[PDB]
């Protein structure tokens, strides 16, 4: 504590920092000799010193973003010579949206795509990869085939740009998506026709295209190109699915919180739970993400046939005598949304 | 079909309110009550109604036996904030066809009970309040 | 957890008035009456309120053994100013959880009452108020 | 110290009116009712209110024995000309702490009964009157 | 910080015509009126004023009970001389922070009232003027 | 989306005026007007308008516990000088979104109130004005 | 043939204001206005009229949770710019054959109201304007 | 800014005299006779004035 100060500093206007996003963590992995170990990057500035050039780059093209820029972006550096399974290891715990490698060969490329699925269809966390040139038949990872792009007179591979392309879908708001968003740094593409645009469109891959005087993203699909009879083709958007893992991941979180190993499994405590859900639900209808008239209800074919497994007697039991059997600990449940979709083809004939 | 012993008994009620289980409940009660405007239409000697909406009340009383509306809303009342609660009312009597169980939300009272006694009397409150929303389980 | 015994019984209560105890008094409230504005939003069917503010309201009653409120209040209201008192109410069942004792403040009274007697009836004095604030005291 | 045997019986009441001593009284009462205005401050959640002033009322109930109110009032009622009276109130319970006696003062009277008569019923008049001022003599 | 206590209320109020204390006021009101000009520019949006001049307008009513104001004008206005009287208004509330005295000078009365009565009605008597200075006396 | 909560209740503005907090108001009110010419054409049915210039109109509302717009003014406009004033006024209420502070500045009153009193009505005091240019401080 | 559950109720309406749905809506109106001149004949007796052209003429009116009429404004006005603005109102009545919307367009808006609070009254805006066309997207 | 009895303190000064304190509702301790001491404790805030001021100007 000193003397009062009263200080008036004059000094030149200051650009402007683009806006920050609430949602959206990138984790990138990078290889180096210096700085080893998980590292953080809430601002363009705030960037380890000893790193090379050509990693600053990297996060300089992550952090570009969208109409908002990437909440923030986690960084996990190795020196070399080790195996990319350790830094797989080590991300389980932590929480993330998006993943990118730069340098990732063939190998480094399977073992992503195999911990992701690993990931999403068994260890029941939703999490996303993108990646250069991989034929992955699945919703989770993201194909993104072009080569060679020009970023003031500097040539970037396929891979390379997967840094860019994260950091634009993470910078996305949910209402909206990356369908048509042009690119103001990229200045110029390798030529391709229509014809093969399309038909790589509808092999899965996401492109960069020449259209209406700039470089914009063609489509918002994903690699998945095998459908279902349950599946459908409302899982190749990218919109759709991000919707649906932000639900997932707080419906989980609530559950676990609040339910699991805490209350005895009676029917009382099942209804409390319905209703908890339900709220959660009419909060998501009222922020436009989903529409309205969800339903939140006892799965009573699944109870009726668990009950049936455990060799009861089913028969002479009233409706609601099963309604509220003893299951032990499991709980059946079952729900309804509906999801809208952004505009993304016009038809306008015009009489003359 | 229609038997003396089916008709519900109050003694077989339970609530739940803001997800906690009350004992001392004595009644719980919630209605909804339609606004309707009277429309004369040439030629009809009858007057006709349009409907417009509804207003939602209710009312619970119980025991005085621990200060749980204290807790619930007095502090927050003061300094200028409203809260709102679910209340979860319960109806299963063992001789009727079955239970009724509905979910009452956007709860906000009417007041706050502080001191209520007399000498010779034992103590009961009883709060109104009004709702917006409600939800149906398991309805017979 | 619930049992009949926990319930307040009314002659467990006490009350000090400026400080001072009545041990003459029979019954004793206080209310704070929430004020609410109906609000009807485009595309919704049920009627949402507003809160704004509330009033406090109550009302003591006592045996008719001294001059307790004119010594308190008339020749003052006479001249033209008006008193304000703070009241502390306490409820100490043996037989409950524990003792409740809420601190009422900023008390105006609303009358005066200088006689009232009738041939073969005992003597009562009913006296209400208004307030604005309270405080929590060991609150169960 | 509180007893039941202090609390003062209305059988020991006497009335003067008008310098005269009424015997067939059966109830008197004069009550102050002080007029209040809401007032809303801004930035507090309860409403106060400001004191502006009182009105005095109150009622006899005497039996039906003579003519008394007819001889105080009537004829000046009809001339134009409103006569007002002075009332002297005293409560003396021998078990009591002591004695009450409150004048009160500018009566004015309500109306006066003629006639009011059935078959197999006594006679009975109530009497209800304004004033303005009092005065204390003998409080506890 | 304000209290409700604080507001002024005008049963405190008194009024001095002439030198001579009017015990029968009702109500008085005394106000100064400026008058503005536009100033509009031309290429300029905004429009601006400036102080002209100032005026003074004021009324009293009284409760009928003496011909009080046609003995204060009498013949003056008839005899064609012209009037001028001197009021002062005195506000004591004794809850407030202080009293407020005013003298108001230079009065010319607007009309004058020589009968106005109904059946079954009281009398009053309505008195407006206007006054050229004042002067203040104790500021509260 | 839209909640009942979160429409401002005006309990909770705030006024200050030439820099010095004001505990008594009771309501503010500032608004710009837009004037407007007519456009017409001959050969053309349609009327159409095009802004000419605009003005600043408001006026506040106070309890009276004091001398404060007569303080304010003093004899500023009596001896012909132009005293211009800034206000600023705050809406937040803590169930709504933020605050909203806006400055309103250059401000003309209108007139001065002296004396407004009437026994048994509480008094209050009305000062409407015009100002030229505001500035918003917190938006919402 | 007519029903009462035919009439539109006015719950059900919605408005876009630029492109921007507004939930706070209150009541929206919008009317267009003749102009006649009347034409009178020596030697007959009736009198006749012919068009002239027509205005529009509307108003809206909404809660106040933001401030949403002075972002919409800024600073065009001042400025010395011509701002024009285009309005959606959607009426769909479940009960009712169809929906009405209509497109108002070229919108000039009459004022501006910065603030407008009371203590103890929930806040609204009203904003009047004038326009010159209007388009019809689905009849009923 | 708040008052009450200082719990704490009371349950340390019972507990120094040597009474039990098992088997004791919070009620009772709470109204358990001190002998002639009594422990509370409170809650205030002060504000300061204006002393420092930094402001920054871009031209």
């Amino acid at each position: 504590i000193g003397l009062p100060s009263i200080n008036i500093s004059f000094k030149e206007l200051a650009t402007t920092v683009k806006e920050r996003s609430a949602r959206g963590i990138i984790a990138m992995v990078l290889k180096d000799a210096k700085a080893l170990g998980l590292n953080e990057i809430h601002e363009k500035e705030d960037i380890p010193v000893d790193l090379s050039a050509e990693n600053k780059e990297y996060i300089n093209l992550a952090l570009m973003g969208n109409v908002n820029t990437p909440n923030k972006l986690l960084v996990y550096v190795i020196e070399g010579e080790a195996d990319i399974q350790t830094a797989l290891d080590f991300l389980e715990t932590k929480e993330f949206n998006y993943l990118c490698m730069p340098k990732a060969v063939e190998a480094d490329k399977t073992a992503i795509k195999n911990w992701i699925i690993k990931l999403r269809d068994i260890d029941k966390v939703k999490v996303k990869a993108v990646l250069g040139k991989v034929v992955g038949n699945h919703e989770g990872i993201i194909n993104f085939t072009t080569e060679d792009v020009l970023v003031g007179e500097k040539k970037y591979s396929v891979d390379e740009f997967t840094s860019r392309v994260a950091g634009l879908i993470a910078g996305t708001p949910l209402s909206q998506s990356v369908t048509y968003t042009k690119l103001s740094d990229v200045v110029d593409i390798p030529k391709m026709t229509k014809v093969d645009a399309e038909s790589r469109v509808n092999k899965g891959e996401l492109i960069l295209i020449k259209e209406a005087g700039a470089i914009r993203i063609a489509r918002g699909v994903n690699s998945l190109t095998e459908l279902t009879a349950e599946k459908g083709e409302m899982f190749q958007k990218i919109k759709i699915v991000d919707t649906l893992d932000i639900i997932h991941s707080d419906i989980r979180k609530v559950i676990i919180d609040d339910y699991i190993g805490k209350v005895t499994n009676s029917y009382d405590n099942k209804c409390l739970l319905i209703v908890a859900i339900k709220s959660y639900l009419e909060e998501l209808e009222k922020s436009a993400l989903i529409e309205s008239d969800s339903t939140v209800e006892i799965d009573f074919e699944a109870q009726k046939s668990y009950l049936k497994s455990k060799g009861v007697d089913l028969s002479y039991m009233t409706l609601q005598e099963i309604k509220e059997a003893n299951t032990g600990s499991k709980v059946f449940l079952k729900a309804k949304i509906k999801v809208l979709d952004a505009m993304e083809d016009i038809d306008l004939s015009i009489e003359i | 079909n229609m038997e003396a012993r089916n008709v519900m008994s109050g003694t077989w009620g339970e609530l739940w309110l803001d997800g906690n289980k009350v004992a001392e409940v004595k009644k719980f009660q919630a209605k909804m009550e339609f606004t309707k405007e009277d429309i004369i239409i040439a030629g009809q000697m009858g007057t006709d109604t349009k409907y417009m909406g509804y207003k939602g009340k209710g009312s619970i009383t119980l025991y005085h036996v621990s200060s749980r509306m204290h807790k619930l809303i007095g502090e927050k009342i003061k300094r200028g904030s409203e809260p709102r609660f679910v209340a979860i009312s319960k109806l299963n009597d063992p001789d009727s066809y079955g239970a009724e169980r509905i979910a009452v939300k956007n709860i906000a009272f009417d007041d706050l009970t502080l001191a209520d006694w007399e000498v010779g009397v034992k103590g009961e409150i009883e709060a109104p309040f009004t709702f917006t929303e409600y939800d149906f389980l398991d309805i017979i």
